[PDB]
């Protein structure tokens, strides 16, 4: 049940009966927009490092005082890692039409990691924020319009 | 139950890439089957009653199964009858929603063979009612949505 | 279970004890009228289509919307087969001294069964009113007095 | 179990027809039974405990059964025959008040000569004790009752 | 396991262990009294009858109304026969060191069976109290010290 | 099991009758064995596990059965020795207590030579550590005590 196809179902599987008229309504506004979807997500694979080294810059420019900014390459390496693998996270959610693979995969026991890693959570703030503004730069006005919620929600996970 | 995203979401995320081109290809092909599958489901959501009441009226009705010694006499083998069919449909319904079988497998078709065995509940008599559920459906929903409740109909059938 | 001797049987066996006065009083008063019950389930099957047949016509007087009342004759005759079919579960009610042969046989599942088929249940109410107003007519005062429980419970299903 | 009252009602159900003659009249006169059944099941129940003190003391005691070596010493076996006369008695009760003697079959005398040989009790001696209930229930019930409680008592010593 | 030792063993077995020193106080206090279990036994199947008859008069002085005191000599036979028995299960269980013969044999189904054969339980009451006294006049002080709390176990059984 | 006391008592009870003057003076003399076969109980039941090292210390260790090859090796097989011999005193023990061989019998002799001969357990080196169990017992226990748990390991050596 991560997608909203699949929880649609086990809602209505649940209560014995069949589909009501609300989930009509929200499997019609996920289906219209689908190839948007499509689109998106392709996009956001296809370019993905673009993204990461672009806002990287500008998380850098807006707060240097981070562990990736402390000279070592490796540390550097895995902020770049979290960055992809969150655009990653936010790619699934657009295809599966809910924050679901963003709250099972990335956000469930985030803090507690972070916090015994030592990386700060205003760094991290600012981080998905520039990385927001960057994919904001690339996929379009309306594609945007489906990953700004996703992107919104991993801002305030922070 | 695992439906159509979620079967390529999954397996992406075990692997930790992203949706590779021959999954988004064929993720990409059913978000435009998509609307007319919803509206599919919007139709048999709203006239399931009248759909099962044509399925038995042109299949079970006006013989010897509703008749003493029948299997769908007295009247609580005739509802549980009815409630049976309305499982069928119930579930192809969401497995037709989900692009996928595997909600008939693990809720509807997992020892029903032997129970309608033990039962004595004729098995032929159900595919003949579900055969004829087809064909109320194909009169009801457009083209290509009655053709995947076809499918998953005879995804019933099959295991029957 | 069904006749109310084996239910009496029943009763006792499950508390491991011999028949309280509650049952002995219970089986006077279906044993002492017995005859009247033979008489009655005998009468009730010698005459059916009269009683059939003259409450179809009371019934198609006080309701002329049914299904019955629509043209074609086989409906009708489904109809005239489900008020025999009733009075037979009145008989069998009479003769076993419970309306166990009703529950089990005429009203378990007969609400989804008639909503299935189309068939309205004031138009039943009415029918049953109607077959039990000429089984009146038909049969005594004090054979009557025996199936008008079971005619009332039939109607009260509806 | 099955009594006189199902067992006609319920092939009359499966063939969809009323109670016929043959059926009917059989029931009737299992009717005009009725009352003295009734009385006689009255009179058991309130009076068991007597009955089996009196079949007891007129089969079984006062004898070698009792003494020890018997099957009937220590208290613990006397026990477990008073409670399995009471059983026997209770179910011929049961079968006479049903006229049918399916509930001696399926509740005592199944396994139970198998079990006694098992155990060692004397069959011969419970056949005995259940000869003199016969005559116990002869002093105490009316004529045809009597009758109709041996034919039930007979079926279980010929079971045994 | 009748016996004592045959239960402390089939403690200690069923544990898995050896004899612990809860096991070890109670033989102890079986086996330091053994010669007055012994000497008790021989006195009780030693003058079984004067018992019975000493205990049976003061009975039927204490409770006229018995069976017994009913003329036919039989069940006044049967009387004494059970009187007998029990000090027979009496002498059994001071052997043993618990009461387990006085359960097994004399107890167990007791109820049931005296409340067939119509003897009443205030007469058994007050005859074996009778015979516990009668009894508490022959053996001693120290050996009616053992006895009395079997002879107490069978007066409490009524 | 069935110890010295309830060998006696019941068949008195089947008899029905007292324990007559032979039962009752075999028992008298098992009443006076009594407090020094409680005293050994006591004695083994503390030091049990100092018994069983010092029976292996003098008829098992120190030479091949504990090397490579031997059936005291590895540690696998020396723990199962060593609860066998647990499980000898500890039967001798409860035998000797109820001065009656019968627990020997139906908890310890049966079938054990036929497990001994299938698993490769040389038997000669049990009976010897059964032997050397004694000298450990002699000189830990009483004087008759010893003897009498002598009587117990020689029931399991004869059964071995
Ligand atoms: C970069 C945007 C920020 C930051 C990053 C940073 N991350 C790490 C070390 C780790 N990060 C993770 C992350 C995840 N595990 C998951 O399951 C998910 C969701 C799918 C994520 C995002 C993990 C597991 C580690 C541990 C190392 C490893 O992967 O083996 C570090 C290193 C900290 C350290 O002590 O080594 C850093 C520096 N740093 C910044 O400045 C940015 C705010
Ligand atoms: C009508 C199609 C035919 C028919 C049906 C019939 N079925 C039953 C009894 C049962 N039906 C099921 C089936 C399901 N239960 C579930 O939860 C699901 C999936 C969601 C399914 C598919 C089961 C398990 C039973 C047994 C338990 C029960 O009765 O509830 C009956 C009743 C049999 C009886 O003796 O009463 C009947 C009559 N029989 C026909 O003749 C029609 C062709
Ligand atoms: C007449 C009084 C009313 C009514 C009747 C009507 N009935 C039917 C069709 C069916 N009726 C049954 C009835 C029963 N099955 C049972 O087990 C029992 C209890 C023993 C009963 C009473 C059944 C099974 C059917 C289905 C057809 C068949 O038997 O094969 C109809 C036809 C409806 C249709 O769609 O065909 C009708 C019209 N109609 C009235 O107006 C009266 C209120
Ligand atoms: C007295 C008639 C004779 C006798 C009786 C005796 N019976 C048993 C033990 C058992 N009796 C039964 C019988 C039944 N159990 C049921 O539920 C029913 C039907 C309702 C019956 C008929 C069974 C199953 C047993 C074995 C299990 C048990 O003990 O409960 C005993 C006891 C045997 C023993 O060793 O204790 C006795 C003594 N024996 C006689 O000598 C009398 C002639
Ligand atoms: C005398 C103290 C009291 C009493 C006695 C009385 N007893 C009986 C008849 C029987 N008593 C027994 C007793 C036992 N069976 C056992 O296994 C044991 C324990 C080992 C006991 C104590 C039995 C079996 C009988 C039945 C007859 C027989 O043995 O064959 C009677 C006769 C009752 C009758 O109806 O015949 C009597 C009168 N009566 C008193 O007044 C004293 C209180
Ligand atoms: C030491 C004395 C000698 C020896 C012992 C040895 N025994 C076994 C394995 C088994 N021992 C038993 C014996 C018993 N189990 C019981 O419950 C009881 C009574 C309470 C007894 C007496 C059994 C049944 C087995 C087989 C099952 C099991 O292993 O548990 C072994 C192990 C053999 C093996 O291959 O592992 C050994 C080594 N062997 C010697 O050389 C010593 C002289
Ligand atoms: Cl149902
Ligand atoms: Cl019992
Ligand atoms: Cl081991």
């Amino acid at each position: 049940s991560m997608s909203i196809v699949a929880q649609v179902i086990a809602q209505s599987d649940a209560a014995d009966r069949f589909l009501s008229s609300a989930e009509i309504a929200k499997l019609e506004d996920f289906f219209s927009k689908g190839q948007v979807r499509i689109r998106a997500a392709q996009k956001l694979a296809e370019n993905e490092q673009k993204i990461v080294q672009e806002g990287s810059k500008r998380f850098w420019a807006k707060c240097p005082n981070t562990p990736s900014n402390k000279g070592n390459p490796q540390k550097t390496a895995l902020c770049q890692r979290d960055q992809g693998w969150y655009i990653r996270l936010v790619s699934y959610c657009i295809l599966a039409g809910n924050d679901k693979p963003l709250e099972d995969i990335g956000l469930n026991g985030m803090r507690e990691m972070y916090i015994s890693l030592g990386v700060p959570l205003p760094n991290l703030r600012v981080a998905m924020s520039c990385l927001k503004e960057v994919a904001a730069g690339i996929l379009s006005s309306e594609e945007m319009a489906l990953a700004a919620p996703y992107f919104d929600r991993l801002i305030r996970a922070f | 139950m695992k439906d159509t995203i979620t079967s390529l979401i999954n397996p992406a995320d075990e692997k930790g890439s992203y949706l590779d081109a021959a999954a988004l290809e064929q993720l990409n092909r059913y978000f435009q089957s998509g609307n007319m599958r919803v509206k599919a489901a919007k139709t048999i959501s709203s006239s399931a009653s009248s759909i099962i009441s044509k399925t038995v009226a042109k299949s079970l009705l006006y013989g010897d199964i509703t008749l003493p010694g029948g299997n769908m006499y007295p009247t609580r083998r005739y509802a549980a009858c009815l409630r049976d069919l309305t499982y069928f449909l119930r579930y192809a319904t969401y497995a037709m929603l989900a692009a996928d079988p595997s909600i008939l497998d693990e809720r509807v078709l997992q020892g029903l063979k032997e129970t309608y065995i033990t039962l004595g509940v004729p098995i032929d008599r159900v595919i003949q009612a579900l055969n004829a559920m087809k064909e109320v459906l194909t009169e009801s929903l457009d083209t290509e949505a009655s053709q995947e409740m076809a499918v998953y109909l005879d995804h019933i059938i099959a295991g029957l």
